[PDB]
C-alpha cells in the first residue's frame, strides 16, 4: 500500500 | 527472510503532446504487483500478481485515488523544477521517485526510502534516519527547506514504520507460495571454440528467483574478474531471471577453469567445470 | 544527460527448432524513457509484440522487456530493432541462440 501524502517540490 | 516493497514513479513532460505522463509500478522483491498509467483508457491501479487480487474494492479505489492525486502533484513538481533550473517550457523532462521499506525475518523495519531524481540525476533523498534530507544541488535545497518546514520527514517515517511494513507483511502472507519461494538456478557450462588456440567457456544460470546472484570464473582458483564477460541479469518473462558469465581460455586449458554460482535458492555455492 | 540502451535478444527457454518458445528483447540502462522497440522475423516487424510496465534501476536508468511467442527454426532469422534519442539510427541486434 502506497503513502497517500505526497508533497510539492 | 529479508524482503522489500518499492513503488516507482516516472513523470515525463511532453510539451505539445498533452499533459505529463505519470506511471507507477509497485514491487515486492522482484515481483511486480501493481501498475498505474495516466495514459490508460480508464486510468486505475491494476493487479499484476495473483495474490494482490484478494484485496477488496475499497483498496483499489483508495490506491487509484492516490495515483490520480499524485499525477497532479508530480505535474506541478515538473513545473516547479523548470523554475528551479531556469528552464523553458518547450523541453521534455523527467522526475522519478522510488520509496518503500525493507523488513527482516521477524517482519520489522530494516530501513525506509523516499528519493527523487530529475532528468536521471539525484535530486533529493530522505536519509536512513527517516528524519533529515540530502539535497543534491541548490534547487533541491529549496525543496528541502519546504519539506523541513512542513515536517515531511516525520510523515514519511510514520508511513514507513506503520502502513509500509504492515501491508508488505500482508502481501508476503497472501503470496507466500511465490514471494517466499526461492527458485535455484539451473546451471551448465558451454564450450565454443573461437580459433585453434582460444575457446569461449560460458557459465549459465537459468530459471532463478529472486534476481540476485553471483557468477564468477576462476582460473587455478583465482577470480578472473577483469577477464570475465558478464551480462546483466535479464528477466525470462515467467517471473524468473537468467544470467551468464564467459571467459576466453587457451585451448587445452579448459579444466583449469571453474565457474562459481551463489544464489539464495542453493544450500551451498556451486562449482562447475566444462564437462567434455 | 542521456544514456544509450543496452540490448539483449534471447529466448525464455533454451531454443529447440520446431518447439514453441518466447522471444525476448530486454532494453535497459537507458535515459530518457521514450524508446522504440520492434521484434523482427526475417527483417519484418512481428505484430502485437508485448512489453512490461516501465520500471527503473537504482541508478534511475529505465528498463523494459519486449516479447512475443515464437517457434524458432534453422533458417528463420530473428532480431530486435531499437531506436532512442541517443542513437543516430535504429540499432539492430540479431538473435543468437547461444547468448
Amino acid at each position: 500500500e502506497e503513502f497517500g501524502a505526497a508533497f510539492s517540490f | 527472510g529479508s524482503h522489500s516493497m518499492r513503488y516507482f514513479y516516472t513523470a515525463m513532460s511532453r510539451p505539445g503532446r498533452g499533459e505529463p505522463r505519470f506511471i507507477t509500478v509497485g514491487y515486492v522483491d522482484d515481483t511486480l504487483f501493481v501498475r498505474f498509467d495516466s495514459d490508460a483508457t480508464s486510468p486505475r491501479k491494476e493487479p499484476r500478481a495473483p495474490w494482490i487480487e484478494q484485496e477488496g474494492p475499497e483498496y483499489w479505489d483508495r490506491e487509484t485515488q492516490i495515483s490520480k492525486t499524485n499525477t497532479q502533484t508530480y505535474r506541478e513538481n515538473l513545473r516547479t523544477a523548470l523554475r528551479y533550473y531556469n528552464q523553458s517550457e518547450a523541453g521534455s523532462h523527467i522526475i522519478q521517485r522510488m520509496y518503500g521499506c525493507d523488513v527482516g525475518p521477524d517482519g520489522r523495519l530494516l530501513r525506509g526510502y523516499d528519493q527523487d531524481a530529475y532528468d536521471g540525476k539525484d535530486y533529493i533523498a530522505l536519509n536512513e534516519d527517516l528524519s533529515s534530507w540530502t539535497a543534491a544541488d541548490t534547487a533541491a535545497q529549496i525543496t528541502q527547506r519546504k519539506w523541513e518546514a512542513a515536517r515531511v520527514a516525520e510523515q514519511d517515517r510514520a508511513y514507513l514504520e506503520g502502513l509500509c511494513v504492515e501491508s508488505l507483511r500482508r502481501y508476503l502472507e497472501n503470496g507466500k507460495e511465490t514471494l517466499q519461494r526461492a527458485d535455484p538456478p539451473k546451471t551448465h557450462v558451454t564450450h565454443h571454440p573461437i580459433s585453434d588456440h582460444e575457446v569461449t567457456l560460458r557459465c549459465w544460470a537459468l530459471g532463478f528467483y529472486p534476481a540476485e546472484i553471483t557468477l564468477t570464473w576462476q582460473r587455478d582458483g583465482e577470480d578472473q574478474t577483469q577477464d570475465t564477460e558478464l551480462v546483466e541479469t535479464r528477466p525470462a518473462g515467467d517471473r524468473t531471471f537468467q544470467k551468464w558469465a564467459a571467459v576466453v581460455v587457451p585451448s587445452g586449458e579448459e579444466q583449469r577453469y571453474t565457474c562459481h554460482v551463489q544464489h539464495e535458492g542453493l544450500p551451498k555455492p556451486l562449482t562447475l567445470r566444462w564437462e567434455p | 544527460i542521456q544514456r544509450t540502451p543496452k540490448i539483449q535478444v534471447y529466448s525464455r527457454h533454451p531454443a529447440e527448432n520446431g518447439k514453441s518458445n518466447f522471444l525476448n528483447c530486454y532494453v535497459s540502462g537507458f535515459h530518457p524513457s521514450d524508446i522504440e522497440v520492434d521484434l523482427l522475423k526475417n527483417g519484418e516487424r512481428i505484430e502485437k509484440v508485448e512489453h512490461s510496465d516501465l520500471s527503473f534501476s537504482k541508478d534511475w536508468s529505465f528498463y523494459l522487456l519486449y516479447y512475443t511467442e515464437f517457434t524458432p527454426t534453422e533458417k528463420d532469422e530473428y532480431a530486435c530493432r531499437v531506436n532512442h534519442v541517443t542513437l543516430s539510427q535504429p540499432k539492430i541486434v540479431k538473435w543468437d541462440r547461444d547468448m
